[PDB]
């Protein structure tokens, strides 16, 4: 199963 | 004139000094050579290491692996207990300690994967959940992967993945090496030239700037023979880089800003061979035909002078010093020489169990393909004599043997040292520790010390990546050994205990020894017959732990054992504050409880033996002060527990709501009450009085 990738906008802030 | 309490207070004030003179590594390894070794088979009760568990490769990934077309590549990833797998340019993770793990897969990569990385994020860039940053390099990009490594209730960290846009050209030199740095810095190296790269990231995007960039911080050219690179090598603790070329040249650059990297030592094989040769032993395992197959940093909480170890493929581990020219403007040292040299064991590995001078010209470590080095000297060599099986020497200092020598100048490198089998076609790939970095202090002198830390922090353990699967490696500890010792001897003679009892006696001295026998009959080592082992154990505190005598009187070993045992299990408590100002506490409160749980252990054994055990029932002036000596120390237990008992009160309550309502007096002794202040001085007792009593009237 390919890995899920959260987006960006979650990882880095503000 | 001095209360118990105060006078038990002062002999742990004492022991915990003792505990931090142990010997820094500069010097027992001072400028010259060494080859001692006590050696022990691997199933002895006296291995230093030993095998504890196994965890084969997923068949999904040896499914993959078969069907590589080009090129696959495996890497450990021991900090979070992950290993991974590339085949052309697909990656799959997964944990290693689960029983039947899922394969996290990463496909989007278009070409092959040459490296891959698991590196600290760079602060203020990414939500504090994000862990890690994951790095894979192709051969046409590098790209940054973030990561969350959380842990989950059955103990292995939770990894999800996440995209961030960063990624750049990789340009025309291969990369094959990947280290991050404690601030993020993300460091490349590979099989195409000695060139250092560095991989820069920033949360916003510009007009004039993108996201994520890369810069050849070598700056080459003109004329350039070939040579490459074998590794890549941090050291946080001093700011520094290190590199190993496949002609033996290294290189120190330092990091004189957050963007900035500086080489300032470069010493070829050459430079290595002429300190080899003005040192007064030289051998024909170091000659200009030898090669250096691995190094590894020492930092600079370990040793002052002693930079780095270096490891020849006839397994001599070379240790080199470095120098500034100057003392003031981190500052970066200029020089690099190799100043002392371990050389190999001679014992080799046998089915069947076999029977002064420098050893040079041992041949056991050669040829050595692959070397390991973790603080505070936990060495594992690959050996390849033949080409389908691997052999593992794993050696550790000799920490009992290196605390007792006496004096200061007859100190050397002795090592305990073990062979451990892999089976036939186990090829070892990777090293990597598990469990978190060893340090018993925080500079040279105690930071080896591993008699202090035995109940502190558990024994260190590595994960030795084979083509096969993941081996759990284990470090044994005193504790660990004298119970496994006293369980063989369960069945024997009251002779065969004394026996056994002197052989450590002669290694690790009688208070070593004594206060072993003390914390295995407290239990210690049994979180791995028992009954009788820790019954041997008390047998053995009673029957060899000395006695009292005229020389001021000196106390027997076993109150000396006592001492040291209750010091070791409260020495992050003793000098640390006790608070934190929104106020907290300076220990985590789980810590709090288990050493309250090991001191109230040792006074339920004393209780329990206390018609026994010798001075424990009052008893002409030796035997007196013995007396009173172990009834102080015991008031200082139960002051200990009770002190922690109160602090754990406190916490459960609003302290901060507690600290407002107080006068500044108050919470300025309050600010600066140290743990040995709570237990054996009056201002720490009347304190809590007063804290108590503002709980008590709201």
């Amino acid at each position: 199963r390919k890995a899920k990738l959260l987006p960006m906008e979650e990882a880095l802030l503000p | 004139d001095l209360p118990p309490v105060a006078k038990a207070a002062q002999v742990v004030n004492q022991t915990l000094q003792l505990d931090d003179s142990y010997p820094d590594l500069d010097s027992y390894c001072r400028p010259g050579a060494s080859s001692d070794y006590e050696m022990q088979s691997s199933d002895s009760s006296w291995a230093p290491f030993h095998v504890v568990r196994h965890h084969n490769i997923p068949d999904k990934v040896f499914e993959h692996l078969n069907a590589g077309e080009v090129f696959t590549k495996l890497g450990l990833f021991a900090e979070i207990g992950y290993a991974w797998a590339s085949i052309d340019s697909s990656l799959f993770l997964w944990d290693y300690t689960h029983p039947n793990p899922e394969l996290i897969g990463y496909e989007e990569a278009t070409h092959t994967i040459t490296a891959v990385a698991l590196v600290p994020p760079k602060p203020g860039v990414f939500v504090k959940t994000i862990t890690h940053v994951l790095v894979v390099a192709t051969t046409s990009e590098i790209i940054l992967l973030g990561v969350s490594a959380t842990p989950t209730p059955s103990g292995s960290k939770s990894l999800t993945l996440y995209s961030t846009r960063m990624s750049v050209h990789r340009g025309g030199s291969d990369v094959s090496f990947i280290v991050g740095t404690k601030d993020g810095r993300i460091f490349l190296g590979g099989e195409s030239d000695t060139d250092i790269h560095e991989i820069f990231y920033q949360q916003e995007e510009r007009w004039f700037s993108s996201r994520c960039g890369k810069i050849n911080h070598s700056h080459p050219f003109g004329s350039r023979q070939q040579e490459w690179l074998r590794g890549l090598y941090v050291d946080d603790t001093r700011n520094l880089l290190y590199s190993l070329s496949n002609r033996s040249t290294i290189r120190t650059y330092h990091m004189e800003g957050p963007e900035k990297l500086t080489k300032v030592i470069e010493k070829d094989k050459t430079s290595c061979l002429r300190d080899f040769a003005h040192m007064a032993d030289s051998s024909p395992l170091f000659t200009d035909k030898t090669n250096i197959v691995a190094l590894s940093p020492i930092p600079a909480t370990e040793a002052s002078k002693l930079h780095l170890m270096a490891l020849t493929d006839t397994g001599c581990r070379l240790f080199l010093s470095a120098t500034s020219s100057a003392s003031y403007t981190s500052l970066a040292p200029q020089s690099m020489q190799l100043q002392f040299v371990k050389f190999p064991p001679r014992e080799s590995p046998t089915r069947i169990r076999t029977l002064s001078q420098l050893d040079k010209t041992s041949r056991a470590l050669d040829p050595s393909a692959l070397g390991f080095r973790f603080s505070p000297g936990y060495f594992f060599d690959v050996v390849r004599k033949h080409p389908n099986q691997d052999m593992l020497f794993v050696s550790a200092p000799d920490t009992g043997r290196i605390k007792v020598t006496q004096p200061a100048s007859a100190l050397k490198y002795f090592e305990q040292g073990t062979w451990i089998e892999l089976e036939n076609g186990n090829r070892t790939i990777e090293i990597g520790l598990t469990t978190a970095p060893f340090a018993a202090a925080k500079q040279p002198l105690g930071f080896g010390n591993e008699l202090a830390v035995q109940f502190d922090q558990v024994p260190g353990e590595f994960a030795v990546l084979t083509n096969t699967g993941v081996h759990i490696v284990r470090r044994r500890r005193l504790v660990d050994i004298f119970a496994k010792a006293l369980g063989n001897c369960v069945s024997a003679s009251d002779d065969a205990l004394e026996r056994e009892v002197r052989k450590f006696i002669n290694q690790y001295g009688r208070v070593e020894t004594i206060a072993a026998a003390l914390a295995v009959a407290c239990g210690q080592g049994s979180d791995l017959m028992d009954r009788n082992t820790e019954n041997l154990a008390r047998a053995a505190f009673i029957e060899y732990g000395g006695q009292p005598r005229l020389a001021s009187v000196r106390l027997s070993s076993r109150h000396d054992a006592l001492a040291l045992y209750l010091t070791r299990l409260v020495r992050t408590l003793w000098k640390a504050k006790v608070v934190q100002v929104d106020i907290s506490s300076t220990i985590p409160t789980s810590k709090l409880v288990t050493i309250q749980e090991n001191v109230e252990r040792l006074r339920n054994f004393l209780e329990a033996n206390k018609s026994t055990i010798q001075g424990l029932a009052p008893p002409d002036i030796a035997n007196q002060k013995e007396h009173q000596a172990l009834h102080a120390l015991q008031k200082l237990m139960e002051s200990i527990s009770e002190g922690i008992s109160f602090v754990l009160m406190l916490f459960d309550e609003r302290v901060s709501d507690i600290y407002a309502r107080l006068d500044a007096v108050s919470q300025q002794q309050l600010k600066d009450l140290t743990y040995e202040q709570l237990f054996s001085q009056t201002p720490g007792k009347e304190l809590a009085k007063v804290l108590v009593k503002a709980i008590v009237n709201r």
